[PDB]
């Protein structure tokens, strides 16, 4: 519908008025269908919307939905390094061990990309650092070389 | 993973 995507690129955007406007209990969990099914939710974690992310929150946005790959918004904070927000959802009840279709973690994503903080917030909440992917890869086996402090905190060593 | 693709989203809102 015109309104779901108005309300998606709302999120998107990080809109909060026309998020407002749009937000119904009927929107707030629609699916970009020409996309990969991201939600309003997945939208605003990832583009890093901290006030939309709040908003949906609180409007019955469901921070377990998976989108078409299988991933949570928690993912798509995680992979973009947005502390805020990851602790937003984690606070709201997300799972930190949640796996997509790839069995990749949260984790996996902070690891990959370098966000030390994000990765140290997933630890604290009980993330696992020996989960492995289906390429058997564990968090700690995705981690660039240069970050040595990552791998250090990983290992828990 | 190419069929895997990636999340919607960015690092930057720059």
């Amino acid at each position: 519908s015109e309104a779901d995507r108005q309300l998606l690129e709302a999120a998107k955007a990080g809109d909060v008025e026309t998020v407002k406007k749009l937000c119904t209990v009927q929107s707030v969990n629609c699916r970009d269908i020409e996309g990969r099914q991201s939600t309003p939710l997945h939208f605003a974690a990832g583009y890093n919307r901290v006030s939309v992310v709040e908003y949906l929150l609180q409007h019955g946005a469901d921070v377990h939905a998976k989108d078409k790959g299988g991933l949570v918004p928690l993912h798509n904070a995680c992979s973009y390094g947005h502390y805020e927000v990851a602790e937003l959802l984690v606070k709201h009840g997300a799972v930190v061990n949640v796996a997509d279709l790839w069995k990749f973690t949260p984790l996996h994503e902070a690891a990959a990309k370098g966000k030390y903080e994000i990765c140290k917030l997933l630890l604290q909440h009980g993330a696992d650092p020996t989960k492995k992917n289906r390429d058997g890869n564990t968090p700690l086996d995705l981690v660039k070389d240069g970050d040595t402090d990552i791998q250090d905190l990983l290992r828990g060593d | 993973h190419l069929q895997r693709g990636c999340a919607d989203g960015q690092s930057f809102r720059s």
